[PDB]
């Protein structure tokens, strides 16, 4: 399962 | 044994040919189990291994949503990277990410990963402590600053220590027939004269899983690294891998050479010779 | 900045004339990801060749497997033809059952 949170560069 | 789960993202801009393509593949060890492609007819997370197919409809909806959101995130990242490197909008660029977790035989976290690259070079990576970042350059330092302010590392640590090892544990059990089966190499040595006084001895390893293997030649018990041609381990297409190592030897001297094979599927390393 | 592909052409199972098998062309170690790969039978492009989903190694370099069903014979020649930004001309690697 992936992680749903991603912050941008 | 020890196991890994990894997700791999590729985001590739293509000016004049639409928005950047976003692809995700997920692996447990050397087994692909899930894929997403933004260029698919109706993009969603798709199963690629039988043992993931028992995840219910809620799993697939949630995972598809993550990938759709990521497509946008990584498109923003491509725009941002252009700015941070003072690059033109005419060129095609690539961001890659790899992340996931390694676990031991008891299933406890060995270590976590979250790494990004830009145009094939390191950009930023979560340190093994899961609490700080290594930025490759002054551009990535801007990202580092942002991610420190937002406490991103803490949120990655929570995933890596929790859901990552939790889902990997479940997959290993559900896929125990295959994921927890090592297939040892089928080995043999071939012999081909090149010329009157030179022969090629090629040591073959076929049909093995996982991909990790060591193949070496020795002459009189001494490693022949410089004069060994070793090909990259390659997929057979049936889950298994192949590899060979070759050495050119003087005619009549074949029995001085031994091939050594190490693989997790072998209880002990093997020693092979040319068998006429 | 740019990395040229390594290329290997081989079968899934040991080759036996008249016995159906799979012909593989594994391209690896390349960057960027755009790549053109054809499998050839006697110089002509084989239709409907399938390939794996784009993946990459620990060093960020890409790899792909291209594959098709084939029944090897003594006479028929097989090869893989690869083009990439790093190559000024397509590279042809012939199938040799001993490699």
């Amino acid at each position: 399962e992936e992680y749903l949170k991603a912050w941008t560069f | 044994g020890s196991h890994s789960m990894r997700y791999f993202y590729t985001a590739m801009s293509r000016p004049g040919r639409g928005e950047p393509r976003f692809i995700t593949v997920g692996y447990v060890d050397d087994t692909l189990f899930v894929r997403f492609d933004s260029d698919a007819t109706s993009p969603r997370k798709e199963p690629r291994a039988p043992w993931i197919e028992q995840e219910g409809p809620e799993y697939w909806d949630r995972e598809t949503q993550i990938s759709k959101t990521n497509t946008q995130t990584y498109r923003e990242n491509l725009r941002t990277a252009l700015r941070y490197y003072n690059q033109s909008e005419a060129g095609s660029h690539i961001i890659q990410r790899m992340y996931g977790c390694d676990v031991g035989p008891d299933g406890r976290l060995l270590r976590g990963y979250d790494q990004d690259a830009y145009d094939g070079k390191d950009y930023i990576a979560l340190n093994e402590d899961l609490s700080s970042w290594t930025a490759a350059d002054t551009a990535a330092q801007i990202t580092q600053r942002k991610w420190e302010a937002a406490r991103v590392a803490e949120q990655d640590r929570a995933y890596l220590e929790g859901l990552c090892v939790e889902s990997l544990r479940r997959y290993l059990e559900n896929g125990k027939e295959t994921l927890q089966r090592a297939d040892p190499p089928k080995t043999h040595v071939t012999h081909h004269p090149i010329s009157d006084h030179e022969v090629t001895l090629r040591c073959w390893a076929l049909g093995f899983y996982p991909a990790e293997i060591t193949l070496t030649w020795q002459r009189d018990g001494e490693d022949q690294t410089q004069d060994t041609e070793l090909v990259e381990t390659r997929p057979a297409g049936d889950r298994t891998f192949q590899k060979w190592a070759a050495v050119v030897v003087p005619s009549g001297e074949e029995q001085r050479y031994t091939c050594h094979v190490q693989h997790e599927g072998l209880p002990k390393p093997l020693t092979l010779r040319w068998e006429p | 900045i740019q990395r040229t592909p390594k290329i290997q052409v081989y079968s899934r199972h040991p080759a036996e004339n008249g016995k159906s098998n799979f012909l593989n062309c594994y391209v690896s170690g390349f960057h960027p990801s755009d790549i053109e790969v054809d499998l050839l039978k006697n110089g002509e492009r084989i239709e409907k060749v399938e390939h794996s989903d784009l993946s990459f190694s620990k060093d960020w370099s890409f790899y792909l497997l291209y594959y098709t069903e084939f029944t090897p014979t003594e006479k028929d020649e097989y090869a893989c033809r690869v083009n990439h930004v790093t190559l000024s001309q397509p590279k042809i690697v012939k199938w040799d059952r001993d490699m």
